[PDB]
């Protein structure tokens, strides 16, 4: 099974700031990295697929870049509402593996 | 690929007409040239280098130099005249690309 | 031979057609077919083509992401899913037939050397 | 002899959803030559021995021709599921025939990426063994009806495949060719040497 | 468009209990839906996946205690879970999977305790 690294965890960070969250895979995950966002007491929410492509609604300061093994989120512009957890999930092998998480 | 071909032939009628294809190591690729008279489909006038169709005159002859391929229309015909293009086929485009 | 043709109207922008292109007469499976759109009072473009074998040849740089090229050895029919039609797009579309050999280890190159009366569409 | 170099050999390739069915019959089907070529990574065969090929003769061979990705080889078998394998190329679960496949990254890999080849990933029901879906309509995924225009709930039923020369192995792009070996229902067309 | 879920409680170990997924604005005979357990301050784990076909694919820890179904009549999708043991007490969210796993929508959950 893939295993998604994600660091760093519990990033805390002030207001304006941008956070890039580096989610490592131990094989070869071409483009396919999605990340959620999960907040407190609520289902996750998915933000990027594809790892570049940003989904309908989700405000423009979210934005991903990376392919291969290694790929970066960043939610630039710290709104305070963006306070949640933040998953990678590879969905392209067959047992699809989240990521640690980190609470942003 | 940049198929350029000057849009003004005047040729007197009876004269020996030619049309030039402006195009970078155009000779190594294969010139196509076609014809489309008004309200009427396109015909293959000539498809390879100096090679021509069955059931056509005489007249259209072809020629691809190294850097310019030419089309040569000897003994004009009365009226015959309509807009003539050349083709080629880019591997590196990978798209036909007709001129104009 | 001939290439009856069909699916030609006016059709608003952003939405979507498609053209059929029936064949007869010549082997449908042992030719490659074109699709060339010809604005009014301009040259021709080529759209897409298909090899033999199914094989897409390849779409012109404006109709890359948008036009789809299908066809069917079965009945001779061949089709192009236009999609997401703008004002350029408003043209007359023929159905050329190329009458090059098979293509094999690479050496392509084609000459469309049978045409049909085209379907203009209108955006 | 036979035709089997034009299959083999195409400059290009037909896609998985609009996969090419080759019909061969009255030839000399030289099998042997096609298993002794170490170009072809896969040549699992079903139901019959890569030795019987020539010794057993058919009739009305078909060949289908299509690319995939590399991981997805596996899911063309009797007996698969996957999303190429439910709705766009499905074998029967008593397929007789060989599967051959060898990766081609050096010609269907574009720089750039290209919609040459694609796929179709959403269909309401699975396709019968040796069917073909060509149709191309905007799939709807709700109780509201979709017109022409695609947006939620309307999504297009291809997509394609990203095909680079960057991508790793499991990626890349593999030729697929499948020999069906349609029993003997008429007299005998496609013998070995 | 939503996904209502309901049927959690407390059920005794190696007892069986099955969920319900309701559905409005969507087919569940189609769009890939999905089920995704969330234990109690842990991360997510996929569970199941039905096509919009039939395939079913289940991760090897709920392989053959769990089945997965769907109810075209009233649009509702079900998760039956035949054997329970300590692990499986977690968080259960249905969702609309855009591609075999993107989940692109997700319900509101259910809450299950073995
Ligand atoms: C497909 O092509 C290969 C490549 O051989 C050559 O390819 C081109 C460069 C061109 O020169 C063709 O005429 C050649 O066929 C074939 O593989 C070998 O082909 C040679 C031809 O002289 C033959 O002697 C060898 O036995 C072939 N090797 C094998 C069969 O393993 C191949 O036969 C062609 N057909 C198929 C179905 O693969």
């Amino acid at each position: 099974d893939i295993v998604m690294t994600q660091s760093p965890s519990s990033l805390s960070a002030s207001v304006g700031d941008r956070v890039t969250i580096t989610c490592q895979a131990s094989q070869d995950i071409n483009k396919y990295c999605n990340w959620y966002q999960q907040k407190p007491g609520k289902a996750p929410k998915l933000l990027i697929y594809d790892a570049s492509n940003l989904e309908t609604g989700v405000p423009s300061r979210f934005s991903g870049s990376g392919s291969g093994t290694d790929f970066t989120f960043t939610i630039n512009s710290l709104q305070p509402e963006d306070i949640a957890t933040y998953y990678c999930q590879q969905y392209d092998n067959l047992p699809p593996t989240f990521g640690g998480g980190t609470k942003v | 690929y940049e198929l350029t071909q000057p849009p003004s032939v005047s040729v007197a009628p009876g004269k020996t007409a030619r049309i030039t294809c402006g195009g970078s190591n155009i000779g190594s690729k294969s010139v196509h040239w076609y014809q489309q008279k008004p309200g009427q489909a396109p015909v293959l006038v000539i498809y390879y280098d100096s090679d021509r169709p069955s059931g056509i005159p005489e007249r259209f002859s072809g020629s691809n130099s190294g850097n310019t391929a030419t089309l040569t229309i000897s003994r004009v015909e009365a009226g015959d005249e309509a807009d003539y293009y050349c083709q080629v086929w880019d591997s590196s485009s990978d798209h036909v690309v007709f001129g104009g | 031979v001939q290439l009856q043709q069909s699916g030609g109207g006016l059709v608003q922008p952003g939405r979507s057609l498609r053209l059929s292109c029936a064949a007869s007469g010549f082997t449908f499976d042992d030719y490659a077919m074109h699709w060339v759109r010809q604005a009014p009072g301009k040259g021709l473009e080529w759209v897409s083509g298909i090899t033999w074998n199914s094989g897409t040849i390849g779409y012109a740089d404006s109709v890359k992401g948008r036009f789809t090229i299908s066809r069917d050895n079965a009945k001779n029919s061949l089709y192009l899913q236009m999609r997401s039609l703008r004002a350029e797009d408003t043209a007359l579309y023929y159905c050329a037939k190329d009458s090059g050999r098979k293509l094999l280890w690479g050496r392509e190159d084609y000459y469309m050397g049978v045409w049909g009366k085209g379907t203009t569409v209108t955006v | 002899l036979c035709p089997f170099g034009e299959v083999f050999n195409a400059t290009r390739f037909a896609s998985v959803y609009a996969w090419n069915r080759k019909r061969i019959s009255n030839c000399v089907a030289d099998y042997s030559v096609l298993y002794n070529s170490a170009s072809f990574s896969t040549f699992k065969c079903y139901g019959v021995s890569p030795t019987k090929l020539n010794d057993l003769c058919f009739t009305n061979v078909y060949a289908d021709s299509f690319v995939i990705r590399g991981d997805e080889v596996r899911q063309i078998a009797p007996g698969q599921t996957g999303k190429i394998a439910d709705y766009n190329y499905k074998l029967p679960d008593d397929f007789t025939g060989c599967v051959i496949a060898w990766n081609s990254n050096n010609l269907d890999s574009k720089v750039g990426g290209n919609y040459n080849y694609l796929y179709r990933l959403f269909r309401k029901s699975n396709l019968k063994p040796f069917e073909r879906d060509i149709s191309t309509e905007i799939y709807q995924a709700g109780s509201t009806p979709c017109n022409g225009v695609e947006g939620f709930n309307c999504y297009f039923p291809l997509q394609s495949y990203g095909f680079q020369p960057t991508n790793g192995v499991g990626y890349q792009p593999y030729r697929v060719v499948v020999l069906s070996f349609e029993l003997l229902h008429a007299p005998a067309t496609v013998c070995g040497p | 468009v939503q996904l209502v879920e309901s049927g959690g409680g407390l059920i005794q170990p190696g007892g069986s209990l099955r969920l319900s997924c309701a559905a409005s604005e969507f087919i569940v005979s189609s769009n890939y839906m999905s089920w995704v357990r969330q234990a109690p301050g842990k991360g997510l784990e996929w569970v199941s996946l039905l096509y919009s076909g039939g395939t079913t694919y289940y991760a090897d820890s709920v392989k053959g205690r769990f089945t997965i179904s769907r109810d075209n009549s009233k649009n509702t999708l079900f998760l039956q879970m035949n054997s329970l043991r300590a692990e499986d007490t977690a968080m259960y969210y249905c969702a609309r999977d855009r591609g075999p796993w993107l989940h692109d929508y997700w319900g509101q959950g259910t809450l299950v305790t073995v």
